[PDB]
C-alpha cells in the first residue's frame, strides 16, 4: 500500500520546498490550486509553479495560489468522508480517532510539513503541518474539511512546528 | 456678567455638533460590536467540527 501511495504522490506533481539545498518542507496541488505552509521558507521545486503568486493566510499559517487550468488537469482528489480507522501517508500509516490523527513515535520531524493524508482510494483527507511528542506515539496538527466546506484546524496544546 | 461656561450653545447646532462629536463614537462602538460578533461566528464555525 505504501508503495502505491508513494507512486501516486510522485506521479502527481508534488515538489519539496528547497532552501540553500536543504529540504525544509513539502508542497502539493489539491483541487487545482497550490498550497504551501506559510511557516516554511523557500521556493517550490518547480520553475513553472514558482511563477505563480501566492496569497497568505496567517490564521492557519498556510499559503495558496492559482494554478493554470492546463496544470489543474491532474491534482489531488479531496473527499469529505473521514470515518474512524487508519489512513496512509508518506511515512507509513496514521490512526484517526476522536477526530484526531496520531502516528507512532519517531515518525515525522522538522521538514515534513506539507505531507497530505490519503485514504484507501488515494483521496486526500488532511494535510500534516506539525506535531508534538506524545510518548509512545505523536499527535499531528492537521487541517481537515467537512462536507459543508468548513476549514477546521486541529492543533494540540503546545504543538511544535514539524 | 456671569457668563456660564455652557451658555454659548445654540440648541440645534449644538445637537448637530453632538452628532459630529460622539456620533462617530457610537458608529465605531457599533462597528466594534459587529466585528466581535463576526469573530465569534468565525470561531464558532471553526470549532463546530
Amino acid at each position: 500500500k505504501r508503495q502505491r501511495m508513494v507512486m501516486k504522490l510522485e506521479s502527481d506533481k508534488t515538489f519539496p520546498i528547497m532552501l540553500e539545498g536543504k529540504i525544509n518542507g513539502y508542497a502539493c496541488v489539491v483541487g487545482g490550486k497550490l498550497f504551501r505552509p506559510m511557516h516554511v521558507e523557500g521556493k517550490i521545486d518547480n520553475d513553472v509553479l514558482a511563477a505563480l503568486k501566492t496569497k497568505k493566510a496567517s490564521k492557519y499559517d498556510l499559503e495558496y495560489a492559482d494554478v493554470p487550468q492546463n496544470m489543474r488537469a491532474d491534482t489531488f482528489k479531496y473527499t469529505h468522508e473521514k470515518p474512524q480507522g487508519y489512513y496512509s501517508w508518506h511515512h507509513g500509516a496514521v490512526q484517526y480517532e476522536n477526530g484526531r490523527f496520531t502516528v507512532p513515535k519517531g515518525v515525522g520531524a522538522k521538514g515534513d510539513s506539507g505531507r497530505p493524508i490519503l485514504d484507501n482510494q488515494g483521496r486526500v483527507v488532511a494535510i500534516v503541518l506539525g506535531g508534538v511528542n506524545e510518548g509512545s506515539r505523536t499527535a499531528l496538527s492537521v487541517v481537515m474539511w467537512n462536507e459543508k466546506g468548513v476549514t477546521v484546524k486541529y492543533t494540540p496544546e503546545n504543538c511544535e512546528q514539524w | 456678567h456671569a457668563q456660564t461656561f455652557t451658555a454659548a450653545v445654540s440648541k440645534t447646532a449644538w445637537t448637530w455638533l453632538t452628532s459630529l462629536l460622539g456620533g462617530s463614537a457610537v458608529i465605531i462602538i457599533i462597528g466594534l460590536v459587529l466585528a466581535t460578533i463576526v469573530a465569534m461566528y468565525v470561531l464558532t464555525n471553526q470549532k463546530h467540527n
